RNA sequence: UCAGGGUUCGAUUCCGGAGAGGGAGCCUGAGAAACGGCUACCACAUCCAAGGAAGGCAGCAGGCGCGCAAAUUACCCACUCCCGACCCGGGGAGGUAGUGACGAAAAAUAACAAUACAGGACUCUUUCGAGGCCCUGUAAUUGGAAUGAGUCCACUUUAAAUCCUUUAACGAGGAUCCAUUGGAGGGCAAGUCUGGUCGCAGCAGCCGCGGUAAUUCCAGCUCCAAUAGCGUAUAUUAAAGUU
């Protein structure tokens, strides 16, 4: 342990900075709410059963 | 020009020694007529001198080219300068307004109950 | 203070009781993109008129047959349900207005005239159409995609007279790019 | 099991409900004012009051912490209160005898999770809030 | 707020009552035990040449104190109505504008073509391959057309003005005329990604996460929900057949 136990704010000061990498601008409204409806209904691709989320990482 | 005008629901009124009626304006194309083009093209209806005629209350409909507004015709100038409010005369420069705030008005009022007989010297300039 | 103002206003919508509900929630969008719909308010304004109609149907049904109550406003609600277009003239019983669905109502939205009768290529370029002063309504220009068109309003539905399309005046766009066009041979 | 039906016994049925109501413990506290007079807030959904001083408090098992507190003397009443601060090394913010603006921890006078005896928590330092300082929107004025 | 039966609230624009710092007494008048009338005691408090004299915002603006907690010392009798000897004078009653995310209604923030790759119908063919017609994206990037948000002249508006509606002139390629507030173990929509910390710092309504290979802390990326709005504290109705 470095300093002493019971000093606040240890895990945010130790952490390492990094800047944002986005660049372009989302949609908004109406043009959101198309999209959405054109990517979960409209063209769609087939699996086993055990289907897969919107955000499957591995 | 396209400028076209109408009028509904007419009256003559004995009781005010005028004529009374609703005014709608077919102008397409343009911004608002205005009143001193209005009240020529009704004096051409009528056949009277535009200097008797009074118009006001003017509304334009969205997408425009219509609107409706008030008109009156009385039988002569001096009928006029009795039965019309002062401010619609005032308008086209037959009567003037004063020119004193209320304020002045109410201050005034209120030095001169501090005083009793000839209280003249708080009013002329007081 | 006493004043002349009036304080009369009310809601004209209802949130659902379950908010993550996976049968509803891909129900509501299917509406949002079949009929082109900003958000989901703009549906649930809809649900809500249909309940309130048939809270008032189911009351009546209670009453005797021949009731002046039920005979006077039950012919009420049978017209003014015919004058939007919703219910067929040959079925106009209170019993039929318990089968209505929500997609009756969302058909006769200005938006989705405009798209069917062959104004406009989608139902997304018939709001744009309609809410950038282009469209026409018998004699008034209308500005608002919600508006709902009568059965005699119907056979009314235009272009209006002071647009690029409709035999108007060319936009900002082809006037400039024609102006500077010009102006390329020098002097513009 | 045996209630009495008869249709005359209104008088018997009114008062036996009007009785049995003070046995609800929801029921009898909000309407004998005792626990209006004990609580220290009366009756308010927020407090301003002074820091005194600044604790650390040992977390109940089976985790192991130190949860850190302020303790408060409140501007209305005179009487001494102590206080949640969230979120990582926000104490810093602090300093001492400054006003803090305090609020409930969200179950109506009971104490959260594993923090002994701490029924407030801190939300305004000195008319700034604690998010602009930790979102770094806003300073401490000095 | 609510299946049916109920529970909770009502200082607050309409109607009735009470009171003008606290108690008491009384003049005038058709009508008052009146406070923009008077007399005295009790509590405050202003001026003085120390003899004396004067006072009542729980009217409209404005200030101090209090507290979690509440707007301008603006314009006018034009409208609605009232008072007087009156067709004429008066009205902080009342109307108008300022401040105002208490709260309610409507409604933008991208539409459409061409081109390359992609999905799937259908036809010729044993299969391979080709023709193919209707829909998705998204990149090196293409193309023309539409429009109000803003700026600003005129009419209209009104007591005089502002605002809204009407109408000439400027006004868009996206790297801006850049949407936010809370989340991603379960209840409960959505990552058994990548870096840091090591029962510490912290999270967590509730059950629970962290002790060197963290789905839960601190950050990057991706995704979820509602949307001009979203989160938290506290009172209260339903759920409660837990009165």
């Amino acid at each position: 342990v470095h300093g002493s136990l019971a000093r606040v704010g240890k895990v945010r000061g130790q952490t390492l900075k990094v800047a944002k990498q986005e660049k372009k601008k989302k949609r908004t409204g109406r043009a959101k709410r198309r999209m959405q409806y054109n990517r979960r209904f409209v063209n769609v691709v087939p699996t086993f059963g055990k289907k897969k989320g919107p955000n499957a990482n591995s | 020009d396209t400028v076209t005008i109408r009028t509904r629901k007419f009256m003559t009124n004995r009781l005010l020694q005028r004529k009374q009626m609703v005014i709608d304006v077919l102008h397409p194309g343009k911004a608002t007529v205005p009143k001193t083009e209005i009240q020529e093209k009704l004096a051409k209806m009528y056949k009277t001198t535009p200097d008797v005629i009074f118009v006001f209350g003017f509304r334009t409909h969205f997408g425009g080219g219509k609107t409706t507004g008030f008109g009156m015709i009385y039988d002569s100038l001096d009928y006029a300068k009795k039965n019309e409010p002062k401010h619609r005369l005032a308008r086209h420069g037959l009567y003037e307004k004063k020119k004193t705030s209320r304020k002045q008005r109410k201050e005034r009022k209120n030095r001169m109950k501090k005083v009793r007989g000839t209280a003249k010297a708080n009013v002329g300039a007081g | 203070m006493p004043v002349a103002r009036s304080w009369v206003c009310r809601k004209t919508y209802v949130t659902p009781r379950r908010p993550f509900e996976k049968s509803r929630l891909d129900q509501e969008l299917k509406l949002i993109g079949e009929y082109g719909l900003r958000n989901k308010r703009e549906v649930w304004r809809v649900k809500f008129t249909l309940a309130k109609i048939r809270k008032a149907a189911r009351e009546l049904l209670t009453l005797d047959e021949k009731d002046p109550r039920r005979l006077f406003e039950g012919n009420a609600l049978l017209r003014r349900l015919v004058r939007i277009g919703v219910l067929d003239e040959g079925k106009m019983k209170l019993d039929y207005i318990l089968g209505l669905k929500i997609e009756d109502f969302l058909e006769r939205r200005l938006q989705t005239q405009v798209f069917k009768l062959g104004l406009a290529k989608s139902i997304h370029h018939a709001r744009v159409l309609i809410r950038q002063r282009h469209i026409r309504v018998r004699k008034q220009v209308v500005n608002i995609p919600s508006f709902i068109v009568r059965l005699d309003s119907q056979k009314h539905i235009d272009f209006s007279l002071r647009s690029p399309y409709g035999g108007g005046r060319p936009g900002r766009v082809k006037r400039k790019n024609a102006k500077k066009g010009q102006g390329g041979a020098g002097a513009g | 099991m045996g209630k009495c039906r008869g249709l005359r016994t209104a008088r018997k049925l009114r008062s036996h409900r009007r009785d049995q109501k003070w046995h609800d413990k929801q029921y009898k506290k909000a309407h004998l004012g005792t626990a209006l007079k004990a609580n220290p807030f009366g009756g308010a959904s927020h407090a301003k009051g002074i820091v005194l001083e600044k604790v650390g408090v040992e977390a109940k098992q089976p985790n192991s912490a130190i949860r850190k507190c302020v303790r408060v003397q409140l501007i209305k009443n005179g009487k001494k209160i102590t206080a949640f601060v969230p979120n990582d090394g926000c104490l810093n913010f602090i300093e001492e005898n400054d006003e803090v603006l305090v609020a409930g921890f969200g179950r109506k006078g009971h104490a959260v999770g594993d923090i002994p005896g701490v029924r407030f928590k801190v939300v305004k330092v000195a008319n700034v809030s604690l998010l602009a300082l930790y979102k770094g929107k806003k300073e401490r004025p000095r």
